[PDB]
């Protein structure tokens, strides 16, 4: 009954429950971890991200600097 | 090439084996063959009922139902049957020749099967009975006819297995091919002994 | 292997049982009489455990224990050469446009498409059969 | 011999199977998923114009650091044309280390000025976006062959 | 095993520099194989547009203007995705 | 062409094919516009995909049966390839050349 | 000492490599994916078509949409609920991880599941091609009784589509019906007898026995009428045997049909529960029963949707719908022991495995409530029977589907999904779900029967309506969270690089790559047990876990 009531219903509640349950269950922390704040030490494994890049020891060269 | 890597009898493989191990082309088969017998069972559930339905003396005035027809293309089949048995026999023993002249002769009296049908559907739908004129005519055209397209599938089996001898090596795999062609159409003509029976002799 | 024919074994019996069961309890029972519409379906599944079951006792029996099934059998007790599998193929997107013409020729009730439908599934059928077969071109 | 310590073992042959505790992750980049991605764009995409495996290097180096480095450039997966980058937030130190057949490719003016335009992103306290802003000069600088 | 191997020198090409890459298109240099991407940009908005232009005629029927719509904004959708991706280096 | 050719026995499609005439124009009309784009989307794709489907060819062997790994369990699908092969489970992949590479074993010997 | 990895794999692919992989695939991994993607895109078209449905239903008036548009509405829905979404996906998860699961290095007929899966593709276009005829498509139900097919009765050209359609999908099922039985037959790893394969494919062991029993009664049935309604030919005609021989052999292949449907997600269930419980599934052996005592029954028991027709023989289809019920009873306790006394984690699959605990639990219910025939004499197609098969269905197949891929998801793509992502699509796939449905078994007690296009505000039972509409709408809504997840799941979305994604995982899948390599299996797992993969990953755990395997 009530075309407004029973249309502004059947497209509300929808999107008013799709809000309240998407602001309590999206706005945790996720499982991944945070990103690495630069004050605190390495406490990571060592990383190596290699290339892949043309796929299929002797030294080149050299630089270095201190922040 | 330097020999190969995949240094094997040919490009095609048996299917796995057959020595200790079961042809898996065979069990394909077989369970294909079972769905196509519950396919049989939905045409024959098409028969049983509307003959429980038509009474008195049941089988229409214009099917003057032709035995004298019938009987010698079952019995062409069925004598066709031992043809492919025959013919799968001299698959197990490797040679193709002994293959393709039992399925030459296989395929030419499973044709002559499927030309007796169709000219007994020819002379029953010309005096008598049509697929819209009668209850009895309309199941009979049905419940044999598509046995009819059953039997011309394994007929195009047969043309294309054979070109298949044609075109390659006799390999473990060709004749798990070959008796996977013989126990289908073991099996047509034993679904139409079911039906020749069901039919033409139990009524 | 054993317990394939054991598995059909057990639904032949249960299929067989039903069957008899629903045609003598629609033999008497009912309105008119014996439904015979699935009964014969019942008859014909108990068939189709025959054919199976049949098949696989068939199998079992001439056979010894297979390496796979045996229990406590290593790997490398049965690790040899399997047969051949089908690498890549584009024939079986064609026997389903081929079937698929066919049956929108069956559908719109057009004799033609069905005849040229049935055409395309004998020769995309051809093509998928044919395809581990067909030699080098002779030139 | 050490497996990983609780769920792992080594198959049958040398690939060990590990595992993952239902709910946590099995990488554990201590950065966020989508600029990695950018790293990895800057470092594949827009790098393949210069024909070197661009190793990033971010462990710690608590040694003689461009000998570390140049140890560490040897199981890069083809250390001959390699550029890796090193740092160390331990130790404040960045490392530019070349391979063999990358040498005078447009390289030894590109590792300095990498160098720079890496740390003066580190000093903001960007680590990822530093290694962005390397890797895309060092891209432009190494020349193809 | 019956097979020789195959070796052709075509006339290899601007002139193998700008374009696509030999990694992101297998073979790049034995033809031309990279259409410029703001083509198919304004060729995809432009026939969103078309689609749009296509109300004006005889017309009665307006259950066609909701396909004609559908089929623009899928193309306008399309389109903006694909050159905001571009634009943000294929981030979201 | 496709597209003009198919819309224009649009007549007797609508008729056999049970379709609404206006429905099928506006499908031909529509068609024109966006079905140049599918397909150009998937035909380049699909013709990148075939350079790929016979760059792999060569980086890799022809493909047959399975033999499984003797000590343990893997599956190999047993490439056999087309150029030098080096002693060990990988050959030395052959450069393209503008020709059709088998992809069957079947059209080999 | 230190690997040299990408710092995240790869995002999209490469430019073309799926494109004529698609067309040319022939491992069984592709074709499952397909079959879940194709799948989930006619689940949505399902989904809209029953939004369009629930719209109407709103009001009663017929204020959105036509009649004849309804009866075609919730026709092709039902198809494309049944047999274009459930029918496919119980291949489809087979195509994804079976043979993972029996060691096999591919499916079994690797060319046939190509056919099978664009059989499939192909029998569900030209039968969603009734929507392009101007008729439209079938008015006439899913269940397409004869005196209403038979070409006098819905005489246009949706129905001849909607049956060659389900011709050809019934023919690619059967096709995948045959591979996946000699997959599982003699297609499996060389230290597995029969009883220490998982309980998922031995589910689509006895799915694909009952396959090929059932859906060529769906094919012989369709031919029969394709004949009878083309050359007009008397086999289902009404004044003939011809409205029971409609009814006995489509129920014959329809209730085998919802039980090829039932089963597979049964054992996808019953793979959640072992590596979220940390412990065996309960009575191994006793589901390995189960499934063949609820399955051969499953054929004998056809005749309990025709209780209102008065033509069945009746106490046997009832007491035998009961014997049908028991099975799956204990197929159920045996999960609720599994769950007994675990370390359960309520990660996003086995969250759905609970859902769908609860919900064909009450379902179930309604089904001894309903198979009862006096108690079904009011409740032959009235709502009670759609929230029956909702309530039951949805939630074997679409609960157990989400179960499924997001627990197959990582290791048939190597990437995670977000599992906040995933609650958010439980909640709200179970609040809504709950909501259109616990609803319409009170709305089909009291009176509105089943495929009505509209009623009456003298009728009452407007606001049971549209609280069915606010659920369904909330469902509709449901998948965004779905398609979203996926779609930042696959391009990107946290990656897998170990093996078991889940923890304690088993069922001798679990012991290959995340990405599985072509033919499966670099290193397969001595198997001794059920769960080889949990002790491959377990070794110390073995003695521990045979010493207490049988005292309960
Ligand atoms: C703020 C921005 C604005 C707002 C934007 C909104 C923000 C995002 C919202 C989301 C958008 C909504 C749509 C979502 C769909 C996207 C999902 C997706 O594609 O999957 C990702 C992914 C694609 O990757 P991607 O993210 O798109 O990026 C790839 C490249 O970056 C891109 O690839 P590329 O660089 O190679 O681009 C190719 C494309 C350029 O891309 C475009 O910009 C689009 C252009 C048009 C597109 C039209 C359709 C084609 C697209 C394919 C659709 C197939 C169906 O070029 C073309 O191919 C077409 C060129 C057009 C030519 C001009 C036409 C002229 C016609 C002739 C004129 C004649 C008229 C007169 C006639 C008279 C004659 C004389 O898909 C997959 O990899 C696997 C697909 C799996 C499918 C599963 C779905 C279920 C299927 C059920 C069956
Ligand atoms: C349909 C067109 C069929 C064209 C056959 C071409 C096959 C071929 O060239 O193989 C060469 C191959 C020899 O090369 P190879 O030794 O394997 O390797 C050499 C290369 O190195 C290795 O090269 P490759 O073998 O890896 O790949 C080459 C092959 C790969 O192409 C294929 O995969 C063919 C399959 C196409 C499937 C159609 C896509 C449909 C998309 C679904 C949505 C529909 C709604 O051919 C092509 O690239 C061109 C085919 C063009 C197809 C475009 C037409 C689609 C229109 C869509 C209609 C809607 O084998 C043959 O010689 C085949 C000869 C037989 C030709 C006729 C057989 C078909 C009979 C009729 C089927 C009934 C279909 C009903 C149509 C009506 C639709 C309503
Ligand atoms: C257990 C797993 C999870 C369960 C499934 C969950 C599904 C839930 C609902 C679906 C949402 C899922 C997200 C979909 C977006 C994909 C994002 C992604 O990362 O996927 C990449 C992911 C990674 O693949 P990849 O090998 O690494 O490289 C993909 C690259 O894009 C390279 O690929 P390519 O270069 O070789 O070809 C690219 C092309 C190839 O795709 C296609 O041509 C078929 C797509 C049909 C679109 C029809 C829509 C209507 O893709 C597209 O067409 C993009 C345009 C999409 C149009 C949709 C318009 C929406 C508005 O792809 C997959 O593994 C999924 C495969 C999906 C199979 C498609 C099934 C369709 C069946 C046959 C269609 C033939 C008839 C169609 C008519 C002709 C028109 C084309
Ligand atoms: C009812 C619908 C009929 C469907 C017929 C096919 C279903 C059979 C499936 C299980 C049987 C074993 C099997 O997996 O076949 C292997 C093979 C799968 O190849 P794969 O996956 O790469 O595995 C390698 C093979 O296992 C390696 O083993 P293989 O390559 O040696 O295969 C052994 C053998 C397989 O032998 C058989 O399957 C028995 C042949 C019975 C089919 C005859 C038609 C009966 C229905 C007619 C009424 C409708 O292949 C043959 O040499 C004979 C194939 C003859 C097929 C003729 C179909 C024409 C239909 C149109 C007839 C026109 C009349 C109507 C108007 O499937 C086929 O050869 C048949 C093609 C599928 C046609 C579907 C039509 C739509
Ligand atoms: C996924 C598909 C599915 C499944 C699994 C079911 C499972 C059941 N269904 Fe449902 N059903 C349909 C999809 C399903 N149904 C469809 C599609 C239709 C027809 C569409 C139409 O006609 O419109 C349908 C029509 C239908 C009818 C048709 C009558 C009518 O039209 O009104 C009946 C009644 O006989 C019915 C009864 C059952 C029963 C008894 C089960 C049983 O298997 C359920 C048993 C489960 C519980 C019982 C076990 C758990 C509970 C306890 C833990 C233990 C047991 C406790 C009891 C002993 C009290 N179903
Ligand atoms: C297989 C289980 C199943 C599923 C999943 C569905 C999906 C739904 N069904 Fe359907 N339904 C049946 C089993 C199912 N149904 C059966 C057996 C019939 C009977 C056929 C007959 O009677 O003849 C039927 C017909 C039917 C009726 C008809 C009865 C009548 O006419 O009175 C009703 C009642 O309203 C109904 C309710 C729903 C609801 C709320 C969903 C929800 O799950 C809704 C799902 C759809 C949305 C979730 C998708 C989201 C929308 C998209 C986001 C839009 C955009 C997508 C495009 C881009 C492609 N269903
Ligand atoms: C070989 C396989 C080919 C497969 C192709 C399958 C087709 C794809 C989908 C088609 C959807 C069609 C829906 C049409 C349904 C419909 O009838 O809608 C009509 C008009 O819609 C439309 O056409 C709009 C839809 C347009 C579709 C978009 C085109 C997509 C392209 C890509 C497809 C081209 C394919 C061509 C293939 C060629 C070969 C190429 C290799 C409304 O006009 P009308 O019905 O006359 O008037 C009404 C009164 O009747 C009614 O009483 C009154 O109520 C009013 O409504 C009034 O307006
Ligand atoms: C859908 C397939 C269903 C069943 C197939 C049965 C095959 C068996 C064929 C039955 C033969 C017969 O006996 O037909 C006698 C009557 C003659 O009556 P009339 O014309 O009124 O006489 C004039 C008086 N003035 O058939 C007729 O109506 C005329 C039509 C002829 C038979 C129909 C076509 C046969 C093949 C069907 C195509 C299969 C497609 C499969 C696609 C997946
Ligand atoms: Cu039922
Ligand atoms: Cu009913």
């Amino acid at each position: 009954m009530s075309t407004a009531l029973t249309h502004g219903l059947i497209g509300g509640v929808p999107l008013v429950l799709f809000a309240v349950l998407a602001l309590i269950f999206l706005t945790r922390k996720g499982p991944h971890p945070d990103t690495y704040k630069m004050s605190d030490p390495w406490t990571h494994a060592p990383i190596l991200w290699a290339a892949e890049e043309p796929r299929e020891v002797v030294i080149g060269g050299g630089a270095s600097g201190k922040w | 090439m330097t020999s190969a890597v995949g240094t094997s009898g040919t490009a095609i493989t048996s299917r796995v084996h057959s020595l200790n191990r079961p042809n898996m082309v065979s069990v394909g088969t077989i369970v294909w063959l079972s769905s196509e017998l519950m396919f049989f069972a939905g045409l024959f559930a098409m028969y049983f009922t509307a003959r429980a339905q038509a009474g008195g003396a049941w089988p229409p005035e214009p099917t003057e139902l032709n035995l004298a027809l019938a009987v010698p293309v079952t019995l062409v089949l069925i004598a066709s049957s031992f043809t492919c048995q025959m013919g799968v026999f001299a698959a197990e023993r490797g040679d193709v020749f002994g293959l393709r002249r039992w399925y030459v002769i296989t395929f030419l009296m499973g044709l002559f099967f499927v030309l007796g049908q169709g000219y007994e559907y020819i002379h029953l739908v010309e005096h008598g009975t049509t697929i819209p004129g009668s209850a009895y005519g309309s199941v009979f055209y049905l419940a044999t006819g598509f046995h009819g397209l059953h039997v011309i599938g394994g007929l195009v089996a047969f043309v294309l297995l054979l070109a298949r001898t044609k075109m390659s090596k006799f390999t473990p795999a060709q004749a798990t091919a070959a008796i996977v062609v013989s126990y289908y159409w073991h099996f047509v003509d034993i679904v139409w002994i079911a039906l020749f029976a069901t039919i033409y002799f139990v009524r | 292997m054993h317990i394939e024919a054991r598995l059909f074994e057990i639904l032949t019996a249960f299929f067989a049982l039903a069957a008899v069961v629903y045609a003598v309890l629609t033999a008497m029972f009912a309105t008119g009489g014996v439904e015979w519409a699935g009964t014969t379906a019942l008859v014909l599944t108990t068939g189709l455990t025959l054919i199976t079951g049949t098949f696989f006792r068939f199998v079992a029996r001439r056979l010894d224990t297979r390496p796979e099934d045996y229990e406590d059998a290593e790997i490398s007790d049965g690790a040899g050469e399997l047969g051949f599998f089908a690498p890549h193929s584009w024939w079986p997107i064609l026997i389903s446009l081929s079937f698929s013409t066919a049956a929108v020729g069956a559908a719109l009730w057009l004799p033609w498409l069905i005849a040229a439908g049935v055409a395309f599934v004998i020769t995309s059928v051809c093509g998928l059969v044919f395809e581990y077969y067909w030699g080098p071109e002779k030139h | 011999e050490l497996d990983l310590p609780y769920g792992s073992a080594l198959t049958s042959s040398g690939r060990i199977s590990a595992v993952t505790e239902p709910g946590e992750l099995s990488v554990h980049y201590p950065f966020p998923t989508m600029d990695l991605v950018v790293l990895d764009d800057a470092l594949k995409y827009g790098s393949r114009a210069a024909k070197a495996r661009f190793a990033v290097y971010i462990g710690p180096l608590g040694a003689d650091t461009a000998a570390t480095a140049r140890e560490i450039l040897a199981n890069v997966p083809t250390p001959e044309n390699a550029v890796l980058l090193a740092v160390s937030p331990d130790q404040r130190a960045i490392e530019v280390v070349y391979g063999a057949d990358v040498k005078g490719r447009g390289i030894e003016s590109a590792a300095p000025l990498g160098v720079s335009a890496a740390a003066a992103s580190f000093k903001e306290g960007n680590l990822i976006d530093g290694l962005i802003s390397a890797v895309r000069v060092m891209s432009a600088g190494v020349s193809p062959a | 095993m019956s097979s020789t191997q195959d070796r052709s020198q075509l006339d290899p090409e601007v002139e193998r520099h700008t374009g696509v890459d030999v990694e992101d298109v297998p073979s790049a240099e034995w033809g031309w194989s990279h259409m410029p991407i703001g083509v198919m940009h304004i060729g995809g908005l432009l026939s969103a547009a078309f689609l749009l232009v296509m109300m004006r005629g005889n017309h009665v029927g307006h259950v066609e203007d909701w396909f004609l719509i559908g089929f623009a904004a899928v193309i306008v959708a399309l389109v903006g995705r694909n050159w905001w991706l571009r634009r943000r280096g294929w981030i979201r | 062409y496709l597209l003009l050719t198919f819309a224009c026995m649009n007549d007797i499609i609508a008729l056999k094919f049970h379709i609404s005439l206006n429905a099928t124009t506006w499908i031909g009309r529509i068609g024109m516009v966006v079905l140049p784009a599918i397909v150009y989307f998937v035909a380049y794709r699909w013709a990148i995909s075939l350079q790929r489907s016979d760059r792999e060819v060569l980086e890799h062997g022809v493909e047959t049966g399975i033999i499984k790994r003797l000590p343990h369990g893997a599956y190999v699908e047993l490439h056999q390839p087309l150029g030098p092969v080096d002693e060990h489970g990988h050959p030395i992949p052959l450069e393209y050349a503008g020709a059709p590479l088998p992809k069957r074993m079947n059209k080999l010997g | 000492e230190l690997e040299a990895r990408r710092p995240f794999p790869e995002r999209m692919g490469p430019k073309g490599n799926l494109i004529y992989k698609l067309i040319t695939t022939t491992d069984h991994k592709l074709i499952g994916i397909m079959y879940c993607v194709v799948c989930f895109a006619f689940f949505l078209v399902g989904g809209l078509m029953a939004l369009f449905m629930r719209t109407e239903l709103a009001m009663p008036g017929l204020q959105f949409l036509s009649n004849e548009q309804f009866n075609q509405l919730f026709t092709m829905h039902g198809t494309v609920m049944l047999l274009f979404y459930a029918t496919p996906i119980v291949f489809g998860f087979a195509n994804l991880v079976l043979p993972l699961q029996i060691g096999a290095p591919d499916v079994a007929f690797p060319r046939l599941n190509a056919l099978s899966f664009w059989l499939f593709l192909f029998g569900a276009l030209i039968a969603i091609a009734g929507f392009i005829t101007p008729g439209g498509a079938a008015d006439f139900g899913w269940t397409a009784y004869s005196p209403l097919t038979d070409a006098i009765h819905s005489p246009g050209a949706g129905g001849d589509l909607w049956i060659m359609g389900l011709a050809v999908g019934g023919l690619g099922t059967i096709l995948g019906g045959v591979n996946m039985i000699t997959t599982v037959v003699c297609m499996r790893a060389p230290g597995m007898t029969m009883f220490r394969m998982p309980i998922f494919t031995w589910n689509i062991l006895v799915t694909s026995i009952l396959v090929l029993i059932a859906f060529p009664i769906l094919t012989a049935a369709l031919f029969g009428l394709a004949a009878d309604r083309h050359l007009g030919a008397h086999i289902y005609d009404p004044a003939n045997g011809g409205v029971l021989l409609w009814q006995h052999l489509f129920w014959f292949f329809g209730h085998p049909e919802v039980y090829i449907i039932a089963l597979p997600f049964f054992g996808i269930v019953s793979e959640i529960f072992p590596v979220f419980s940390r412990k065996p599934i309960f009575g191994y052996t006793t589901l390995i029963y189960a499934t063949l005592a609820i399955a051969a029954l499953s054929v004998a028991v056809w005749a309990h949707h025709m209780y209102a027709t008065g033509a069945v023989l009746l106490p046997f289809f009832s007491f035998m719908t009961f014997l049908i019920a028991v099975p799956t009873g204990i197929k159920f306790f045996n999960w609720i022991g599994t769950m007994w006394k675990g370390q359960l984690t309520f990660e996003t699959p086995m969250l759905f495995s609970v859902g769908f605990l609860i919900t064909f639990l009450l379902g179930g219910l309604s089904g001894v409530l309903l198979a009862s025939p006096p108690l079904d004499f009011h409740v032959t197609d009235s709502y009670f029977v759609i929230a029956h098969f909702h309530y039951v269905l949805f939630g074997t197949i679409v609960f157990a589907t989400y179960a499924g891929i997001y627990f197959w998801f990582p290791k048939m793509t190597g990437r995670l999904l977000d599992e906040r992502l995933g609650k958010l699509h439980f909640w709200l796939t179970f609040i809504g779900f709950h909501t259109t449905f616990l609803v319409q078994h009170w709305l089909g007690d009291e009176g509105m029967p089943r495929r009505y296009a509209d009623y009456l505000p003298t009728d009452g039972f407007t606001t049971l309506n549209v609280i069915s509409t606010v659920g369904a709408f909330i469902l509709g809504v449901s998948m965004l969270p779905f398609v979203w997840n996926v779609f930042k799941s696959w391009r990107y979305g946290e990656p897998v690089t170990v093996d078991d994604p889940w923890g304690y995982g088993n069922s001798l899948e679990w012991a290959t790559s995340c990405p599985p390599p072509r033919h499966n299996f670099t290193e397969l797992p001595r198997i001794r047990s059920e769960r080889p993969a949990f002790e491959l990953h377990y070794p110390h755990m073995v003695e521990r876990m045979r010493a207490e395997a049988h005292v309960g």
